[PDB]
């Protein structure tokens, strides 16, 4: 083909009309033609797949030269997203005079200029597609190994601990990596396959997968409204150069915040995201990155969803449990809200292998999209998709700065965007949900004995694949259905089901197996059925969520499910810390504090050196606290004169956390 | 105290105006300081544009927007191959000129890991364990 | 309690290594890597040994780095 | 912060305020040191000032501790306590702190000016650690009045950016180094107090410099910047690492038959491996400078660090050195100043070779197997110390001879030092004697050693030579013209120049003359080259043009007319104006 | 009461000042010596473990018997020791056998300063005088 | 912004509205200039402005700093403090004010117009920092003016070496010599720009 030719409209049409001829839905090439959200999928999932007869280079941004004050910019005017086909920026400047804070923010984040100015690059490392190097020397970023905390240590092991064959032994450690770590695990997007759901069934998938969402509100809101966890942090890239986060939320008013936001519902704005290396306690020696996305995408992103992502994470007794704390009696109400009064109970829990790089392009646009049904008054609908369009081009596949050189991400979910957790969540229940539609559908038919499954089988085929429109009755019956034997608990990747056992034992309802398959055609990815677990008796909960095991305990008079750590990850949060400050141990007695909140549980615990953590977490308190007062005696004469530090090494101070009085 | 007492919220009140007018001020510098930072930077790339061979190639365009993953591919004059074990290297840079991208380039310079230069004749079947891979080859277009 | 021992010497020995600018040199630091991390995931005490005497031959290896008398002096 | 007392080593955060060097001190030691000399202000985390809105009461011995500040008499509160009580300055540590009876020696340490010729004694014969620090505060003391500065005034603030500049004329201005620091000096009559410490470093647009302070006021309009005080990098490895000895050779790796001119000092080079450090003692021209050399071709296997005070030493050995060493694996160092000329000869810059040489001042941080310290008779304990610091070596060799000039010790204008006091190892030599010596003159002819032989040596020096009768004694008046305070001799040279074509051997001669200026402007006159005896310490001269401007006390010494004669390999024109003498010399009378 | 209250306010802005120069004292001093605290720690966990192989080669690599290359693990696999005397040679070497990291390696190759390959026949206590120390031997894992 | 005041060099960052060059001025010269001349209306970090829902009122003496705001005495709130008070007006670095008895000259080198000679003679008697804002604050009166003359169109195509003007009529006609150029305005159908200047 052409290099310069981008606009394959005229080929994806005869293609469409060579093989899937008598398809009867139309067909947008264009995806910005859609006349809905339920059109932008269809179209979008059939580009995916004509989008691999075409070359690689031809997409990505378009650029095009325009002149600032008679200079010659290159500039992105558009973008070619393998999915949704061609988009071009509706406000275009051929001759601008002066560039604002907001024009000089967006040619400085978007890639065209660093890439045209910069080498050319063939990086042999990696199968995936290298645009071009910036500086004349690769980069190449070690991760040093952690700090060990030898007086902690020394402690431990004369309370007894790291004895042969003890059944609490260290396995968290601090990992290093040669200079061979960030491009080497960047790498791994090489397991994201162009994959092209099933149309006719995700259309559905959708819309129960919207119902589960349907307690909520959202919308955009004001630059004023927006509120920033932490302005401290890095701001991406080029932005990082020079200064934080807080530089360009404190450089830019309000109302040219909303210029920008504004500006990025009508436009398009490709965007460069750094891959860091993350340096964390860990169980596995492969390392560990993160996507830090640039500024000009988190700012917008935020005053998009931000109103329904605080929505989400101020509901209780919810599917997905964001912002539900385990302390206080949370992580008793979530397991027993869980239990919503299914018949047979059996808890369930599935891994996905490779979640934010094997994710495909057609469900994360999804999750996307069924984030976005919230502005249904808010934003018109080419504002919807061209912000669409913008989370793609920004998140979806875009340029990753990996190490001084930027590639293209081929796609799956970048882990450090301004929704990361709660579209990994819309991912995990559309992937529960088309589990259940498959395993209701592949079931015989003639052996189901009840007679409304039955025929609740027979009109969820009639609803998949031969009907056009959405037929809420119907939705609301089967969602009904899933959360009376399909109780799920969602966190972000990390879900918990409380499924009805003899339903699934007949095959009415998703079991493992199904997951299994579900992964296997829509990640590629195999699901190895030996880091998912099935416990048949609640009465010691879920063997497994989030990292915390739990176990029944009695509290009061009644009993109640408290979640405890593994030993070793906080006995290794203790002897290896990630600094060299840390290591002092009087400094940080809060870190202690913090350590011994989270292991308290363990002293519930029926295994005795499991119980013995906490006691071992309260001793080195109070001998810190000790030598904290005899330095602080000798380097003054008088003590602190206030020193209540004395119920940090009580176990109520700590007993209090777990009780949900509070 | 029925003046006094105000005067305490008086001053409480004054010291966080100012205390916060002080943090405007320095707001509205730093502002300055980093526009003027991206400004240097986008007309630094500039003058760093292949200006001649990039208007070839978007004269041609038909609408004047081209894909950027070509921009360097049909514009850029150096070419960097990272290179992991010496099998890449037989296959793809083999001599002191090879073919990429359609085009002839000539290799100016060969570093390893340690940004320590490594002639050309260093990298052999035998002689590859001692080198310190990957291999970054710096070649100018022909 | 010997297992869990030389598991924290590779992370000291590692420390001090890289605080020797033996991070400048790739060969090397990706072999001292290795023998961390494989130290580190080991079960037998056998191997985690012969691999933490590999990995101090790197230390013992670089003559202007450390003072091995003055330091062994003083244990 | 906190530190260490300088002369009990206990933790502690009081540092002095009067002493130039900025020390720490313990809180019994510093009591003692503010109340028995006029050192008064005491600088803890905070200083020690009142805290009145108009007051300046610094002495330690009138301020109250009130809540959290310090008030003096008349501001106390009424809740309190001097600070200045029970024998103690109140500070950190106030309770695990050991004083030390050494005050006596500190308090004249930090007192005295470096003037006088006792205060150089005073700073060579206490502990090691008053030794490092009067070397310290010595240096820091000369940086301040010797070639100090002009004073220089801010005219206005343009911003708290970019500076202003106006340097006073008449005296010269010292350039940017943060080690460098100009006390704020606004002397009209307001608040004359050190109003912070500056650095200056100009733009290169129009008359602004981009300073760096270390206070925060504004720039008054009568404010100035006078160079009162310089920073010099805190030392610590001690002027000489403990001695001890050995059984055997450990370390350096002996060979047999090492050549023929080195055979007899097999011994000494035994002597040096059996020992951490070693001393030579020889009399000029006797064999130290090649004695390295053979050193180093005793022992082919270990690396060596030759190092030197001052460029011409280093100089010397690299000539040596390429006349006997592989001359590939060699190296010679040069700092980032690159100022003066060096020896291009070896790979230049290049540490990790087997053979380094290198000035004291310019070393890196690195080991290596011998450190061939060269012409400590030129060494302060500075460079000691700092050549300890640096250079971690098995094996410390201290070449040199104490009769020869000594450091410049600018400041020294009253009295005289013995030369057992230049240094710590001029001391160890001189007091229990050196661990080799080797006196036979090997370079200039026995006339002229025969005739030094005298003056500094008890005709204990004995010479393997003949006397080539080219040692001319001559009597010329050579009237003065003290133009830059620096005797120039006009007539002097012209008589060299008269005489200098009459002998065709010495047109390749060397000029010395104990006047910067005249050896200067001899070059000009007659176009030899021309060099100074003080940096011509270490070269070998065949032909030597030696002139004695003045009757006077400089150029009059007998030492200093040793260096400069001893320095004639084969013959050596020396013109005169002292009679003394001219009247134990013996030279061919012309 | 009144007079109490400021008492008690500036004890607490004291202990508020104490508490905060003793993290920041004791984190610049923490900070200040961390190489040789790390290898002080090091050399102390070193010989806490009392290993036989770590023992022996540090003891050797006192007294100059270092080695130029990584010990390698697996077998036959190349290691180059210095040995700096006649004396650690003979405690190490036996016949044409050395043991080092409490194994037993076969000497390949014994070179001198001068690179002058030499056999293990010229060392002996009347001829180890004659050879060119350090010399540096090149075995074989056994 | 912070920069230096006007007629000695203090750090400040009020800035006179009333001016044509907003002069930087520290807290003592502004207070002087805004209790002196009719000049009331001061530029700080923001502007010294009642920030009221509906209200339109700038003088500084009538304003008052209340809460995070500035509101004059019809609708402040109970809070205190009047903005100008004590002899200065609300600023940066109170603290570090000198104080300058320039404000006459000051006065009149701002406030006039430029008119009569007076104005031009007392104009380099001054120093050279304030001279130097006189030389601006000249130049911007004289730009303006310009702006308030009538300007000039060519009549059609006339000829290669002379022309004919046609003016807007009603205003005075620029005297035409080698000191005074006019720019070609393009105000078409399309754009407006300058295709030269004559
Ligand atoms: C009548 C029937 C069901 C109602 C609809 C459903 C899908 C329709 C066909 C394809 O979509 C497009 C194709 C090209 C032209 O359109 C004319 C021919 C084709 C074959 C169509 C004819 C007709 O219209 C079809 C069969
Ligand atoms: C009031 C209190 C002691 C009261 C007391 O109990 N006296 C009784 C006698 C105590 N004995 C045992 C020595 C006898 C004294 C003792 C030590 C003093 C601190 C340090 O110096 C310096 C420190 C850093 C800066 O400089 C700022 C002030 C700081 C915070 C000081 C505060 C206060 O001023 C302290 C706590
Ligand atoms: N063993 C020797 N036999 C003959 N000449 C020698 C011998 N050793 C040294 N010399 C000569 O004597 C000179 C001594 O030089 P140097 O070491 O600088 O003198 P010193 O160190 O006494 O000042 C050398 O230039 C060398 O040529
Ligand atoms: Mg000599
Ligand atoms: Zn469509
Ligand atoms: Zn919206
Ligand atoms: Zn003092
Ligand atoms: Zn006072
Ligand atoms: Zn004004
Ligand atoms: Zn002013």
């Amino acid at each position: 083909w052409d290099l310069l030719k981008y606009d394959f409209t005229e080929e994806r049409l005869k293609l469409f009309d060579r093989y899937f001829k008598y398809w009867d839905q139309t067909y947008h090439p264009n995806c910005v033609n859609c006349l809905d959200d339920r059109c932008i999928l269809h179209c979008a999932n059939f580009n995916v797949l004509f989008s691999t007869v075409f070359p690689p280079t031809s997409f990505g941004p378009l650029v095009r030269k325009i002149f600032v004050d008679g200079v010659p910019f290159v500039v992105s005017t558009g973008y070619h997203f393998r999915e949704l086909g061609v988009v071009h920026n509706q406000d275009v400047n051929l001759h601008s005079s002066r560039l604002s804070f907001k024009e000089l923010l967006v040619y400085a984040a978007d890639p065209a200029m660093h890439a045209a100015s910069g080498n050319l690059l063939l990086d042999k490392r990696t199968t995936c597609f290298s645009v071009a190097a910036l500086t004349n020397n690769v980069a190449f970023q070690t991760v040093k190994p952690g700090n060990f905390n030898k007086d902690f240590y020394d402690f431990a092991v004369s309370k007894g601990f790291f004895k042969e064959g003890s059944s609490v032994e260290l396995k968290h450690f601090f990992f290093a990596q040669d200079g061979n770590a960030a491009i080497s695990d960047y790498d791994y997007y090489r397991y994201n396959l162009p994959t092209m759901c099933d149309i006719r069934q995700l259309l559905f998938v959708v819309e129960v997968v919207d119902k589960y969402f349907d307690c909520y509100d959202g919308g955009c809101i004001n630059a004023n409204q927006v509120i920033v966890n932490n302005l401290d942090k890095s701001a991406g890239f080029p932005f990082n150069k020079w200064g934080k986060a807080r530089l360009y939320y404190d450089s830019m008013s309000y109302e040219d915040q909303d210029a920008l936001f504004a500006y990025t519902k009508r436009n398009v704005i490709p965007t460069i995201t750094q891959m860091n290396l993350k340096y964390a306690i860990s169980a596995k020696n492969r390392a560990r990155t993160v996507a830090g996305v640039s500024i000009c995408s988190t700012m917008t992103n935020r005053q998009f969803h931000q109103k329904l992502l605080k929505s989400i994470a101020a509901t209780r007794g919810a599917t997905v449990v964001i912002g539900t704390s385990k302390f206080y009696g949370g992580w008793h109400n979530m397991l027993k809200t869980v239990y919503s009064d299914v018949e047979n109970p059996h808890l369930m829990g599935w891994d996905y292998p490779k979640c934010d790089r094997a994710m495909p392009n057609m469900l994360r646009i999804m999750a996307s999209l069924v984030l976005a049904r919230k502005h249904t008054t808010c934003c018109s609908l080419s504002h919807r998709f061209y912000r669409l369009a913008n989370e793609c081009a920004q998140v979806l596949s875009e340029m990753v700065m990996c190490g001084g050189s930027l590639y293209v991400k081929p796609g799956g979910t970048s882990s450090g965007d301004a929704t990361t957790a709660y579209a990994n969540s819309v991912f995990n229940i559309c992937q529960a949900v088309t589990a259940n539609v498959n395993a209701l559908l592949s079931t015989d038919g003639n052996k189901i004995a009840d007679k409304y499954v039955r025929n609740l089988q027979h009109r969820l085929y009639e609803c998949l694949y031969r009907n056009r429109d959405v037929d809420t009755d119907f939705v609301n019956e089967f969602y009904a259905y899933l959360r009376k034997h399909f109780s799920m608990m969602i966190l972000s990747d990390d879900a918990v089901v409380c499924f009805n056992s003899t339903y699934a034992s007949q095959g009415l309802v998703a079991s493992i197996k199904n997951f299994k398959s579900v992964l296997y055609y829509q990640n590629n990815v195999f699901m190895s059925e030996a880091k998912c677990w099935t416990e048949t008796d609640l009465t010691k909960g879920p063997h497994e969520f989030c990292s915390q095991h739990t176990m029944l305990v009695k509290q009061g008079d009644d009993y109640v499910y408290l979640p405890y750590p593994d030993p070793s990850r906080i006995l290794g949060a203790g002897c290896f810390v990630d600094d060299i400050v840390k290591t002092d141990g009087t400094l940080m007695i809060e870190r202690f504090v913090s350590l011994a909140i989270d292991a308290y549980p363990l002293t519930k615990h029926p295994n005795q050196e499991y119980a013995d953590v906490f006691h071992l977490y309260l001793q080195y308190i109070r001998k810190l606290h000790d030598e904290l007062t005899g330095h602080m005696l000798d380097m003054y004469s008088v003590m602190l004169t206030n020193d209540n530090t004395s119920r940090y090494w009580e176990p109520e101070f700590y007993e209090a956390m777990y009780t949900p009085h509070t | 105290d029925r003046d006094a007492a105000m005067q305490r919220k008086l001053e409480k009140m004054a010291d966080q105006a100012m205390t916060q007018m002080y943090k405007q001020a320095r707001s509205e510098d730093k502002r300055a300081k980093v526009t003027s930072a991206m400004q240097t930077m986008l007309f630094t790339m500039l003058r760093k544009l292949d200006n001649d061979a990039l208007n070839n190639i978007i004269n041609n365009a038909r609408d004047g927007c081209v894909p950027l993953n070509i921009i360097p591919l049909t514009t850029a004059a150096k070419l960097m191959v990272v290179i992991p074990d010496y099998n890449t290297y037989k296959n793809t840079c083999d001599g002191t000129t090879f073919t990429y991208a359609s085009a002839l380039w000539e290799i100016q310079q060969v570093v390893d890991a340690d940004s320590k230069i490594v002639q050309l004749s260093e990298i052999s079947m035998d002689n590859s364990p001692n080198l310190a891979w990957p291999l970054i080859v710096t070649a100018l277009r022909a | 309690s010997k297992m869990s021992d030389v598991k924290c010497t590779s992370v000291v020995l590692l420390s001090v290594l890289q605080q020797l600018r033996v991070e400048s040199s790739s060969k090397l630091w990706a072999q001292c890597v290795q023998l961390h991390n494989d130290i580190l995931l080991a079960k037998d005490t056998t191997e985690a040994f012969e691999k933490m005497v590999s990995l101090l031959s790197v230390l013992l290896s670089m003559q202007g780095a450390v003072d091995i008398n003055k330091l062994c002096e003083e244990m | 912060a906190v530190g260490a007392c300088v002369l009990c080593n206990s933790q502690t955060s009081l540092r002095c305020g009067a002493c130039i060097r900025r020390p720490f001190l313990c809180c019994k030691c510093c009591y003692d040191h503010v109340i028995s000399t006029s050192h008064k202000l005491v600088l803890s985390v905070n200083p020690y000032v009142c805290n009145a809105p108009g007051c300046d009461v610094t002495d330690v011995t009138q301020l109250y501790l009130g809540g959290m500040s310090y008030y003096c008499k008349s501001h106390k509160p009424p809740i309190s306590f001097p600070l200045c009580a029970n024998g103690q300055v109140f500070g950190l540590y106030k309770n695990t702190c050991v004083g030390s009876d050494n005050v006596t020696d500190f308090n004249a340490i930090a007192t005295c000016d470096w003037t006088n010729a006792g205060d150089y004694i005073l700073a060579n014969t206490c502990t090691e650690r008053l030794k490092l620090f009067a070397a310290e505060t010595l240096k820091a003391t000369e940086e301040t009045f010797k070639l100090s500065y002009g004073i220089a005034t801010v005219r206005e603030v343009l911003s708290d950016r970019e500076l202003h500049l106006s340097w006073e004329v008449g005296k010269p201005r010292p350039p940017l180094n943060r080690n460098y620091v100009f006390t704020g000096y606004r002397v009209t009559k307001n608040s004359k107090v050190q109003i912070g410490e500056y650095t200056f470093e100009k733009g290169d647009y129009g008359d602004a410099v981009v300073y760096r302070g270390t206070t925060t006021y504004k720039l008054n309009v009568g404010d100035y910047f006078v160079l009162t005080s310089h920073t010099v990098m805190p030392l610590s490895a001690p002027t000489l690492v403990p001695q001890e000895h050995y059984v055997r050779i450990t370390g350096l790796y002996p060979t047999l038959n090492i050549s023929d001119e080195f055979s007899s000092n097999v011994a000494n080079y035994q002597k040096v491996g059996m020992q951490k450090y070693s001393t030579l003692q020889g009399p000029p021209g006797t064999g130290k400078s090649h004695f390295a050399i053979g050193l180093a071709l005793y022992y082919p296997s270990a690396r060596i660090v030759y190092t030197a005070c001052s460029h011409a030493a280093v100089d010397a050995l690299c000539e040596k050195a390429l006349k006997y060493l592989p001359i590939d694996k060699c190296s010679r160092i040069i700092p980032a100043r690159a100022r003066v000329e060096c020896f291009d000869k070896f790979k230049v810059n290049s540490t990790l070779e087997q053979y380094v040489f290198c000035t004291v001042n310019a070393l890196p941080e690195t080991t290596a197997d011998i450190v061939v310290f060269d012409e400590i008779s030129m060494a302060t304990n500075y460079d000691l110390s700092v050549v300890n610091a640096r250079l971690r070596a098995k094996h410390y060799v201290y070449i040199g001879d104490p009769a020869q000039l000594p450091a410049p010790r600018t400041l020294l204008t009253k009295g005289t030092l013995e030369p057992e006091y230049f240094n710590s190892v001029c001391r160890l030599m001189k007091t229990i004697g050196p661990d080799m010596f080797l006196g036979t003159c090997r370079r200039c002819p026995a006339e002229i050693v025969d005739t030094v032989s005298a003056l500094v040596y008890d005709n204990k020096l004995k010479a393997h030579k003949d006397k080539s009768a080219q040692c001319f004694k001559m009597f010329y008046k050579g009237v003065i013209t003290h133009d830059v305070s620096s005797a120039i001799n006009r007539p002097q040279i012209g008589v060299v120049r008269e005489f200098l074509t009459r002998n065709p051997a010495w047109r390749k001669a060397v000029f010395i003359s104990p006047y910067n200026s005249q050896n200067a402007v001899a070059s000009k006159i007659l176009g030899l080259p021309t060099q100074t005896v003080d940096s011509s310490q270490g070269s070998e001269y065949d032909y030597v043009i030696f002139t004695q401007t003045t009757e006077t006390a400089h150029s009059c010494n007998v030492n200093r007319f040793n260096v400069a004669i001893t320095r004639a390999k084969v013959g050596i024109l020396c013109i005169m104006s002292d009679r003394d003498l001219y009247d134990k010399l013996q030279f061919t009378s012309l």
